[PDB]
Protein backbone atom coordinates (compact mmCIF):
# COMPACT_ATOMS: atom_id res chain seq x y z
CA UNK A 1 0.00 0.00 0.00
CA UNK A 2 1.20 4.20 0.03
CA UNK A 3 4.42 3.48 -1.49
CA UNK A 4 2.42 0.82 -3.87
CA UNK A 5 0.08 3.07 -4.58
CA UNK A 6 2.47 6.00 -5.40
CA UNK A 7 3.74 6.31 -9.23
CA UNK A 8 2.17 5.89 -13.39
CA UNK A 9 -0.63 3.42 -14.22
CA UNK A 10 -2.52 2.58 -17.23
CA UNK A 11 -5.24 1.39 -18.37
CA UNK A 12 -6.24 -0.85 -21.92
CA UNK A 13 -7.74 2.30 -23.56
CA UNK A 14 -4.74 4.65 -23.55
CA UNK A 15 -5.48 6.67 -20.44
CA UNK A 16 -2.94 7.38 -17.71
CA UNK A 17 -3.21 8.16 -14.27
CA UNK A 18 0.02 9.56 -11.75
CA UNK A 19 -0.73 9.56 -8.00
CA UNK A 20 0.13 10.20 -4.37
CA UNK A 21 -0.50 8.46 -1.41
CA UNK A 22 -0.11 10.73 1.72
CA UNK A 23 0.22 9.54 5.06
CA UNK A 24 -2.80 10.21 6.64
CA UNK A 25 -4.71 8.47 3.72
CA UNK A 26 -4.74 10.82 1.32
CA UNK A 27 -4.51 10.26 -2.86
CA UNK A 28 -3.46 13.48 -4.70
CA UNK A 29 -2.81 13.68 -8.70
CA UNK A 30 -3.60 14.16 -12.29
CA UNK A 31 -5.52 11.87 -14.95
CA UNK A 32 -4.68 12.22 -18.65
CA UNK A 33 -7.18 11.15 -20.86
CA UNK A 34 -4.88 10.45 -23.53
CA UNK A 35 -0.88 9.91 -22.86
CA UNK A 36 -0.28 12.41 -25.22
CA UNK A 37 -1.68 16.29 -24.76
CA UNK A 38 -1.05 18.28 -22.17
CA UNK A 39 -4.54 18.98 -21.64
CA UNK A 40 -6.47 15.58 -21.72
CA UNK A 41 -5.25 16.31 -17.93
CA UNK A 42 -7.69 17.31 -15.01
CA UNK A 43 -7.19 17.56 -11.24
CA UNK A 44 -7.97 14.30 -9.20
CA UNK A 45 -8.32 13.47 -5.47
CA UNK A 46 -9.61 10.88 -3.22
CA UNK A 47 -8.54 8.88 0.22
CA UNK A 48 -7.45 5.14 0.73
CA UNK A 49 -7.84 2.57 4.05
CA UNK A 50 -4.38 1.58 5.09
CA UNK A 51 -4.68 -1.67 7.36
CA UNK A 52 -2.37 -4.68 8.77
CA UNK A 53 -3.01 -7.16 6.32
CA UNK A 54 -2.51 -10.86 6.91
CA UNK A 55 -4.27 -12.87 4.34
CA UNK A 56 -3.49 -11.42 1.39
CA UNK A 57 -6.45 -9.01 0.57
CA UNK A 58 -6.36 -5.43 -1.38
CA UNK A 59 -6.36 -1.82 -0.31
CA UNK A 60 -9.68 -0.18 -0.51
CA UNK A 61 -9.70 3.39 -2.69
CA UNK A 62 -11.48 5.55 -4.43
CA UNK A 63 -11.14 9.38 -6.39
CA UNK A 64 -13.43 11.85 -8.24
CA UNK A 65 -11.92 13.62 -11.56
CA UNK A 66 -14.51 16.86 -12.29
CA UNK A 67 -14.31 16.97 -15.90
CA UNK A 68 -12.52 20.84 -16.35
CA UNK A 69 -9.71 22.27 -16.85
CA UNK A 70 -8.38 25.56 -19.62
CA UNK A 71 -9.20 23.26 -23.04
CA UNK A 72 -12.86 21.47 -21.66
CA UNK A 73 -15.90 21.78 -19.15
CA UNK A 74 -17.57 18.35 -19.85
CA UNK A 75 -20.52 19.55 -17.27
CA UNK A 76 -19.86 15.96 -15.81
CA UNK A 77 -17.90 14.84 -12.70
CA UNK A 78 -16.42 10.65 -12.69
CA UNK A 79 -16.10 8.15 -9.13
CA UNK A 80 -13.95 5.36 -9.58
CA UNK A 81 -14.38 2.70 -6.62
CA UNK A 82 -12.16 -0.28 -6.12
CA UNK A 83 -9.12 -2.13 -4.87
CA UNK A 84 -5.14 -1.65 -4.83
CA UNK A 85 -3.49 -5.38 -4.77
CA UNK A 86 0.44 -5.63 -4.85
CA UNK A 87 3.26 -7.75 -5.85
CA UNK A 88 5.09 -8.58 -9.48
CA UNK A 89 1.27 -7.90 -11.22
CA UNK A 90 0.12 -5.10 -9.32
CA UNK A 91 -2.96 -3.80 -10.28
CA UNK A 92 -6.28 -1.54 -9.16
CA UNK A 93 -9.34 -3.13 -10.07
CA UNK A 94 -12.11 -0.40 -10.21
CA UNK A 95 -16.05 0.26 -11.00
CA UNK A 96 -16.73 3.58 -12.08
CA UNK A 97 -19.62 6.47 -12.02
CA UNK A 98 -20.16 9.26 -14.18
CA UNK A 99 -22.94 11.69 -13.86
CA UNK A 100 -23.15 14.77 -16.15
CA UNK A 101 -25.51 17.64 -14.95
CA UNK A 102 -29.43 17.51 -16.19
CA UNK A 103 -32.57 18.79 -16.12
CA UNK A 104 -34.56 17.70 -13.89
CA UNK A 105 -36.45 15.85 -16.82
CA UNK A 106 -33.78 14.22 -17.68
CA UNK A 107 -32.51 13.28 -14.32
CA UNK A 108 -33.10 9.80 -14.62
CA UNK A 109 -30.92 8.90 -17.80
CA UNK A 110 -28.12 11.51 -15.63
CA UNK A 111 -25.27 8.63 -14.93
CA UNK A 112 -23.52 5.50 -16.43
CA UNK A 113 -21.41 2.81 -15.21
CA UNK A 114 -18.82 0.33 -16.05
CA UNK A 115 -15.35 -0.71 -14.70
CA UNK A 116 -11.62 -0.27 -15.38
CA UNK A 117 -8.29 -2.35 -14.11
CA UNK A 118 -5.03 0.10 -14.08
CA UNK A 119 -1.88 -1.89 -14.32
CA UNK A 120 1.96 -0.19 -13.71
CA UNK A 121 3.09 -1.49 -17.45
CA UNK B 1 -15.66 12.39 -27.45
CA UNK B 2 -15.93 12.67 -23.79
CA UNK B 3 -13.13 13.37 -21.64
CA UNK B 4 -12.80 10.62 -20.39
CA UNK B 5 -11.34 8.31 -23.08
CA UNK B 6 -10.79 11.05 -25.65
CA UNK C 1 -23.44 26.18 -7.36
CA UNK C 2 -20.15 26.82 -4.89
CA UNK C 3 -22.22 29.06 -2.46
CA UNK C 4 -24.93 26.93 -3.00
CA UNK C 5 -23.01 23.92 -1.94
CA UNK C 6 -21.06 25.29 0.87
CA UNK C 7 -22.96 23.65 4.41
CA UNK C 8 -24.53 20.71 6.22
CA UNK C 9 -25.97 18.42 4.64
CA UNK C 10 -28.51 15.62 5.90
CA UNK C 11 -29.82 12.38 4.36
CA UNK C 12 -33.05 10.06 5.12
CA UNK C 13 -31.15 7.92 7.56
CA UNK C 14 -29.21 10.12 10.28
CA UNK C 15 -26.46 10.69 8.95
CA UNK C 16 -24.84 14.60 8.26
CA UNK C 17 -21.98 15.82 5.79
CA UNK C 18 -20.45 19.34 6.04
CA UNK C 19 -18.50 20.51 2.95
CA UNK C 20 -16.71 23.78 1.75
CA UNK C 21 -16.77 24.14 -2.23
CA UNK C 22 -13.41 25.74 -3.10
CA UNK C 23 -13.16 28.33 -5.80
CA UNK C 24 -11.10 26.05 -7.91
CA UNK C 25 -13.09 22.99 -8.00
CA UNK C 26 -12.65 21.75 -4.90
CA UNK C 27 -14.78 19.67 -2.25
CA UNK C 28 -13.49 19.32 1.55
CA UNK C 29 -14.99 18.25 4.83
CA UNK C 30 -16.53 15.66 6.93
CA UNK C 31 -19.09 12.74 7.24
CA UNK C 32 -20.37 11.83 10.27
CA UNK C 33 -22.33 8.85 10.02
CA UNK C 34 -24.33 9.53 13.02
CA UNK C 35 -24.99 13.09 14.06
CA UNK C 36 -24.40 12.24 17.57
CA UNK C 37 -20.73 11.11 17.98
CA UNK C 38 -17.32 13.06 17.80
CA UNK C 39 -15.96 9.94 15.58
CA UNK C 40 -18.46 8.22 13.56
CA UNK C 41 -16.76 11.13 12.07
CA UNK C 42 -14.30 10.65 8.85
CA UNK C 43 -12.32 12.72 6.41
CA UNK C 44 -14.34 14.00 2.78
CA UNK C 45 -12.88 14.84 -0.55
CA UNK C 46 -14.08 15.51 -4.09
CA UNK C 47 -14.64 17.56 -6.70
CA UNK C 48 -17.22 19.50 -8.37
CA UNK C 49 -18.08 20.96 -12.09
CA UNK C 50 -18.50 24.40 -12.14
CA UNK C 51 -20.68 25.91 -15.44
CA UNK C 52 -23.18 28.79 -16.94
CA UNK C 53 -26.12 27.17 -16.59
CA UNK C 54 -28.97 28.69 -18.74
CA UNK C 55 -31.33 25.90 -18.66
CA UNK C 56 -32.07 24.77 -14.99
CA UNK C 57 -29.38 21.95 -15.30
CA UNK C 58 -27.77 20.25 -11.56
CA UNK C 59 -24.10 20.85 -10.97
CA UNK C 60 -22.15 17.53 -11.32
CA UNK C 61 -20.00 15.93 -8.01
CA UNK C 62 -18.54 13.32 -6.30
CA UNK C 63 -16.74 12.40 -3.46
CA UNK C 64 -14.98 9.79 -1.23
CA UNK C 65 -14.56 8.41 2.29
CA UNK C 66 -12.26 5.82 3.77
CA UNK C 67 -14.14 4.23 6.71
CA UNK C 68 -10.99 4.87 8.94
CA UNK C 69 -10.68 7.25 11.91
CA UNK C 70 -8.80 7.20 15.52
CA UNK C 71 -11.90 4.77 16.56
CA UNK C 72 -12.63 2.41 13.91
CA UNK C 73 -10.45 0.82 10.72
CA UNK C 74 -13.49 -0.76 8.66
CA UNK C 75 -10.89 -1.59 5.61
CA UNK C 76 -13.24 0.09 2.86
CA UNK C 77 -13.95 3.12 1.26
CA UNK C 78 -17.07 4.60 -0.59
CA UNK C 79 -17.53 7.02 -4.00
CA UNK C 80 -21.14 8.84 -4.22
CA UNK C 81 -21.12 10.20 -7.53
CA UNK C 82 -24.36 12.80 -8.54
CA UNK C 83 -25.31 16.54 -8.90
CA UNK C 84 -26.85 19.33 -6.57
CA UNK C 85 -29.28 21.39 -7.46
CA UNK C 86 -30.56 24.54 -5.61
CA UNK C 87 -33.18 26.59 -4.98
CA UNK C 88 -36.07 26.76 -1.79
CA UNK C 89 -35.61 22.93 -1.76
CA UNK C 90 -32.28 22.11 -2.74
CA UNK C 91 -31.31 18.72 -3.16
CA UNK C 92 -28.09 16.55 -3.99
CA UNK C 93 -29.08 13.50 -5.42
CA UNK C 94 -26.46 10.99 -5.63
CA UNK C 95 -25.81 6.89 -6.41
CA UNK C 96 -22.71 5.71 -4.67
CA UNK C 97 -20.25 2.36 -4.69
CA UNK C 98 -19.18 1.08 -1.49
CA UNK C 99 -16.02 -1.17 -1.88
CA UNK C 100 -13.90 -3.35 1.04
CA UNK C 101 -10.64 -4.90 0.56
CA UNK C 102 -10.55 -9.00 -0.33
CA UNK C 103 -8.48 -11.43 -1.04
CA UNK C 104 -8.64 -12.25 -4.38
CA UNK C 105 -11.12 -15.46 -3.99
CA UNK C 106 -13.43 -13.13 -2.71
CA UNK C 107 -13.01 -10.15 -5.32
CA UNK C 108 -16.12 -10.33 -7.50
CA UNK C 109 -18.61 -9.55 -4.23
CA UNK C 110 -16.60 -6.79 -3.41
CA UNK C 111 -18.82 -4.02 -4.43
CA UNK C 112 -21.98 -2.70 -2.98
CA UNK C 113 -23.99 -0.47 -5.02
CA UNK C 114 -27.27 2.41 -3.94
CA UNK C 115 -28.46 5.80 -3.65
CA UNK C 116 -28.52 8.34 -1.27
CA UNK C 117 -30.49 12.37 -1.28
CA UNK C 118 -29.38 15.04 1.10
CA UNK C 119 -31.21 18.03 1.90
CA UNK C 120 -30.31 21.18 3.82
CA UNK C 121 -32.93 20.57 6.42
CA UNK D 1 -44.85 -14.37 -1.71
CA UNK D 2 -46.25 -15.99 -4.30
CA UNK D 3 -49.46 -14.55 -4.21
CA UNK D 4 -48.48 -11.10 -2.66
CA UNK D 5 -46.45 -10.61 -5.60
CA UNK D 6 -49.35 -10.71 -8.18
CA UNK D 7 -51.08 -7.66 -9.11
CA UNK D 8 -50.29 -4.28 -10.38
CA UNK D 9 -47.80 -2.15 -8.84
CA UNK D 10 -47.09 1.33 -9.55
CA UNK D 11 -43.89 3.50 -9.48
CA UNK D 12 -43.73 7.29 -8.78
CA UNK D 13 -43.38 8.48 -12.09
CA UNK D 14 -46.74 7.24 -13.43
CA UNK D 15 -45.32 3.43 -14.83
CA UNK D 16 -47.55 0.47 -14.25
CA UNK D 17 -46.78 -3.41 -14.46
CA UNK D 18 -48.86 -6.46 -13.79
CA UNK D 19 -47.19 -9.81 -12.73
CA UNK D 20 -48.49 -13.47 -12.10
CA UNK D 21 -46.11 -15.23 -9.99
CA UNK D 22 -46.07 -18.83 -10.82
CA UNK D 23 -45.65 -21.91 -8.68
CA UNK D 24 -42.47 -23.00 -9.60
CA UNK D 25 -40.32 -19.40 -9.55
CA UNK D 26 -41.76 -17.65 -13.21
CA UNK D 27 -42.91 -13.84 -13.11
CA UNK D 28 -44.47 -13.22 -16.25
CA UNK D 29 -47.04 -9.89 -17.37
CA UNK D 30 -46.12 -6.78 -19.19
CA UNK D 31 -44.89 -3.15 -18.06
CA UNK D 32 -46.84 -0.23 -19.11
CA UNK D 33 -44.40 2.84 -19.60
CA UNK D 34 -47.58 5.39 -19.27
CA UNK D 35 -51.29 3.94 -17.94
CA UNK D 36 -53.14 5.55 -20.96
CA UNK D 37 -51.82 4.28 -23.55
CA UNK D 38 -52.31 0.77 -25.34
CA UNK D 39 -48.84 0.38 -26.20
CA UNK D 40 -46.40 2.45 -24.02
CA UNK D 41 -47.16 -1.59 -23.28
CA UNK D 42 -44.03 -4.21 -23.75
CA UNK D 43 -43.77 -8.21 -22.30
CA UNK D 44 -42.11 -8.84 -19.41
CA UNK D 45 -40.48 -11.98 -18.06
CA UNK D 46 -38.22 -12.77 -14.54
CA UNK D 47 -37.96 -15.01 -12.43
CA UNK D 48 -38.09 -15.13 -8.13
CA UNK D 49 -36.59 -17.10 -5.55
CA UNK D 50 -39.32 -18.58 -3.15
CA UNK D 51 -38.17 -19.34 0.78
CA UNK D 52 -39.54 -20.45 4.40
CA UNK D 53 -39.10 -16.71 6.33
CA UNK D 54 -38.73 -16.38 10.20
CA UNK D 55 -37.14 -12.77 10.63
CA UNK D 56 -39.14 -10.92 8.10
CA UNK D 57 -36.72 -11.01 5.45
CA UNK D 58 -38.00 -9.73 1.57
CA UNK D 59 -38.15 -11.82 -1.20
CA UNK D 60 -35.24 -11.69 -3.96
CA UNK D 61 -36.96 -11.36 -7.77
CA UNK D 62 -35.80 -9.70 -10.95
CA UNK D 63 -37.09 -8.74 -14.35
CA UNK D 64 -36.14 -8.04 -18.51
CA UNK D 65 -38.32 -5.88 -20.72
CA UNK D 66 -36.80 -5.43 -24.06
CA UNK D 67 -38.08 -2.17 -25.72
CA UNK D 68 -40.05 -3.14 -28.73
CA UNK D 69 -43.40 -3.48 -29.63
CA UNK D 70 -45.93 -2.81 -32.34
CA UNK D 71 -45.21 1.08 -32.48
CA UNK D 72 -41.31 1.09 -31.21
CA UNK D 73 -38.46 -0.48 -31.65
CA UNK D 74 -36.03 1.59 -28.55
CA UNK D 75 -32.69 -1.01 -29.57
CA UNK D 76 -32.67 -1.61 -26.01
CA UNK D 77 -33.10 -3.45 -23.06
CA UNK D 78 -33.89 -3.05 -19.10
CA UNK D 79 -33.15 -5.19 -16.04
CA UNK D 80 -34.72 -4.85 -12.45
CA UNK D 81 -33.12 -6.29 -9.36
CA UNK D 82 -34.67 -6.26 -5.93
CA UNK D 83 -37.40 -7.71 -3.34
CA UNK D 84 -40.29 -7.87 -2.55
CA UNK D 85 -41.59 -7.14 1.01
CA UNK D 86 -45.18 -7.84 1.80
CA UNK D 87 -47.80 -6.55 4.26
CA UNK D 88 -50.43 -3.54 5.24
CA UNK D 89 -47.58 -1.20 2.86
CA UNK D 90 -46.29 -4.09 0.60
CA UNK D 91 -43.34 -2.74 -1.84
CA UNK D 92 -40.98 -3.65 -4.02
CA UNK D 93 -37.85 -1.83 -4.16
CA UNK D 94 -35.21 -2.24 -6.82
CA UNK D 95 -32.59 -0.83 -8.65
CA UNK D 96 -32.03 -1.07 -12.72
CA UNK D 97 -29.44 -1.28 -15.38
CA UNK D 98 -30.74 -0.20 -18.76
CA UNK D 99 -28.59 -1.11 -22.47
CA UNK D 100 -28.55 0.39 -25.50
CA UNK D 101 -26.87 -1.45 -28.64
CA UNK D 102 -24.05 0.45 -29.48
CA UNK D 103 -21.10 0.79 -32.34
CA UNK D 104 -17.94 -0.79 -30.65
CA UNK D 105 -16.53 2.76 -30.13
CA UNK D 106 -19.45 3.90 -27.98
CA UNK D 107 -19.62 0.63 -26.03
CA UNK D 108 -18.29 2.43 -23.00
CA UNK D 109 -21.22 4.83 -22.42
CA UNK D 110 -23.60 1.68 -23.18
CA UNK D 111 -25.49 1.13 -19.59
CA UNK D 112 -27.25 3.61 -17.42
CA UNK D 113 -28.15 3.06 -13.89
CA UNK D 114 -31.27 4.37 -11.36
CA UNK D 115 -33.34 3.09 -8.62
CA UNK D 116 -36.98 2.51 -8.79
CA UNK D 117 -39.63 1.46 -5.96
CA UNK D 118 -43.22 0.25 -6.59
CA UNK D 119 -46.08 0.51 -4.26
CA UNK D 120 -49.89 -1.66 -4.77
CA UNK D 121 -51.23 2.41 -4.47
CA UNK E 1 -28.88 -11.79 -33.83
CA UNK E 2 -30.94 -14.85 -32.64
CA UNK E 3 -29.45 -17.66 -34.34
CA UNK E 4 -26.28 -16.03 -33.27
CA UNK E 5 -27.59 -16.62 -29.55
CA UNK E 6 -28.34 -19.52 -29.48
CA UNK E 7 -25.80 -21.58 -28.55
CA UNK E 8 -23.18 -22.44 -25.53
CA UNK E 9 -21.79 -19.46 -23.45
CA UNK E 10 -18.57 -19.51 -21.27
CA UNK E 11 -17.05 -16.91 -18.73
CA UNK E 12 -13.78 -16.57 -17.36
CA UNK E 13 -14.51 -18.48 -14.66
CA UNK E 14 -15.56 -22.10 -15.14
CA UNK E 15 -19.47 -21.05 -15.75
CA UNK E 16 -21.67 -22.05 -18.66
CA UNK E 17 -24.87 -21.10 -20.05
CA UNK E 18 -27.17 -22.85 -22.66
CA UNK E 19 -29.85 -20.59 -24.45
CA UNK E 20 -32.57 -20.73 -27.48
CA UNK E 21 -33.00 -17.04 -28.72
CA UNK E 22 -37.03 -17.36 -29.82
CA UNK E 23 -38.77 -15.82 -33.09
CA UNK E 24 -40.64 -13.11 -31.08
CA UNK E 25 -37.63 -11.71 -28.41
CA UNK E 26 -38.15 -14.33 -26.07
CA UNK E 27 -34.62 -15.91 -24.45
CA UNK E 28 -35.30 -19.63 -22.45
CA UNK E 29 -32.02 -21.84 -21.18
CA UNK E 30 -30.09 -23.15 -18.16
CA UNK E 31 -26.93 -21.31 -16.23
CA UNK E 32 -24.83 -24.03 -14.92
CA UNK E 33 -22.40 -22.04 -12.36
CA UNK E 34 -19.86 -25.31 -12.61
CA UNK E 35 -19.38 -27.06 -16.44
CA UNK E 36 -19.33 -30.51 -14.20
CA UNK E 37 -22.39 -30.55 -11.78
CA UNK E 38 -25.41 -31.70 -12.91
CA UNK E 39 -26.88 -29.02 -10.48
CA UNK E 40 -25.39 -26.28 -10.13
CA UNK E 41 -28.05 -26.00 -12.92
CA UNK E 42 -30.34 -22.85 -12.50
CA UNK E 43 -33.53 -22.07 -14.74
CA UNK E 44 -32.97 -18.92 -16.81
CA UNK E 45 -35.27 -16.14 -18.12
CA UNK E 46 -35.23 -13.53 -20.43
CA UNK E 47 -35.74 -11.11 -23.47
CA UNK E 48 -33.66 -9.64 -26.47
CA UNK E 49 -34.65 -6.67 -28.78
CA UNK E 50 -34.14 -7.32 -32.27
CA UNK E 51 -33.14 -4.38 -35.01
CA UNK E 52 -32.11 -4.01 -39.02
CA UNK E 53 -28.79 -3.13 -38.04
CA UNK E 54 -26.43 -1.33 -40.69
CA UNK E 55 -23.35 0.62 -38.34
CA UNK E 56 -22.05 -2.65 -36.69
CA UNK E 57 -23.97 -2.00 -33.36
CA UNK E 58 -24.55 -4.66 -30.66
CA UNK E 59 -27.82 -6.05 -30.09
CA UNK E 60 -29.32 -5.64 -26.46
CA UNK E 61 -30.47 -8.34 -23.96
CA UNK E 62 -31.33 -9.01 -20.27
CA UNK E 63 -31.50 -12.26 -18.08
CA UNK E 64 -32.54 -13.21 -14.64
CA UNK E 65 -31.12 -16.36 -12.50
CA UNK E 66 -33.24 -16.59 -9.04
CA UNK E 67 -30.43 -19.13 -6.87
CA UNK E 68 -33.06 -22.18 -6.23
CA UNK E 69 -33.33 -25.76 -7.61
CA UNK E 70 -33.68 -29.08 -5.89
CA UNK E 71 -30.17 -28.96 -4.06
CA UNK E 72 -29.68 -25.26 -3.17
CA UNK E 73 -32.01 -22.36 -2.26
CA UNK E 74 -29.65 -19.34 -1.79
CA UNK E 75 -32.66 -16.39 -1.19
CA UNK E 76 -31.50 -14.37 -3.75
CA UNK E 77 -31.52 -13.51 -7.79
CA UNK E 78 -29.08 -12.40 -10.53
CA UNK E 79 -29.71 -9.91 -13.60
CA UNK E 80 -27.41 -10.12 -16.58
CA UNK E 81 -27.99 -6.48 -18.61
CA UNK E 82 -25.66 -6.36 -21.75
CA UNK E 83 -25.33 -6.59 -25.46
CA UNK E 84 -24.77 -9.37 -27.87
CA UNK E 85 -21.86 -8.45 -30.61
CA UNK E 86 -21.21 -11.04 -33.64
CA UNK E 87 -18.66 -12.58 -36.08
CA UNK E 88 -15.88 -14.60 -36.04
CA UNK E 89 -15.37 -13.32 -32.31
CA UNK E 90 -18.42 -13.15 -31.09
CA UNK E 91 -19.01 -11.96 -27.23
CA UNK E 92 -21.53 -11.04 -24.60
CA UNK E 93 -20.80 -8.04 -22.29
CA UNK E 94 -22.57 -7.42 -19.64
CA UNK E 95 -23.04 -6.00 -16.20
CA UNK E 96 -24.73 -7.30 -13.27
CA UNK E 97 -27.14 -7.08 -9.99
CA UNK E 98 -27.13 -9.64 -7.67
CA UNK E 99 -29.90 -9.16 -4.69
CA UNK E 100 -30.13 -11.16 -1.64
CA UNK E 101 -33.42 -10.82 0.87
CA UNK E 102 -32.88 -9.17 3.61
CA UNK E 103 -34.75 -7.51 7.21
CA UNK E 104 -35.32 -3.83 6.72
CA UNK E 105 -32.12 -2.90 8.89
CA UNK E 106 -29.86 -4.55 5.63
CA UNK E 107 -31.46 -3.43 2.94
CA UNK E 108 -28.74 -0.92 2.14
CA UNK E 109 -26.17 -3.74 2.07
CA UNK E 110 -29.10 -5.97 -0.08
CA UNK E 111 -27.07 -5.75 -3.50
CA UNK E 112 -23.71 -6.55 -5.51
CA UNK E 113 -22.29 -5.26 -8.80
CA UNK E 114 -20.13 -6.49 -11.28
CA UNK E 115 -19.18 -7.67 -14.99
CA UNK E 116 -18.62 -10.48 -16.99
CA UNK E 117 -17.93 -11.40 -20.87
CA UNK E 118 -19.03 -14.36 -22.40
CA UNK E 119 -17.75 -15.87 -25.58
CA UNK E 120 -18.30 -19.41 -27.71
CA UNK E 121 -15.08 -20.70 -26.92
CA UNK F 1 -37.80 9.96 -24.59
CA UNK F 2 -36.97 6.64 -23.86
CA UNK F 3 -39.94 3.82 -23.83
CA UNK F 4 -38.88 3.38 -19.97
CA UNK F 5 -41.07 6.76 -18.43
CA UNK F 6 -42.96 8.25 -21.73
CA UNK G 1 -22.57 -2.08 11.53
CA UNK G 2 -20.72 -0.56 8.58
CA UNK G 3 -19.68 3.03 9.32
CA UNK G 4 -21.21 4.52 6.67
CA UNK G 5 -24.89 4.56 8.31
CA UNK G 6 -24.06 3.36 12.14
CA UNK H 1 -19.65 -19.87 -2.20
CA UNK H 2 -22.49 -18.74 -3.86
CA UNK H 3 -24.58 -20.32 -6.42
CA UNK H 4 -23.55 -17.78 -9.02
CA UNK H 5 -19.30 -18.81 -9.34
CA UNK H 6 -19.31 -22.04 -7.17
Amino acid sequence: AEAGITGTWYNQLGSTFIVTAGADGALTGTYESAVGNAESRYVLTGRYDSAPATDGSGTALGWTVAWKNNYRNAHSATTWSGQYVGGAEARINTQWLLTSGTTEANAWKSTLVGHDTFTKV
Amino acid sequence: CHPQFC
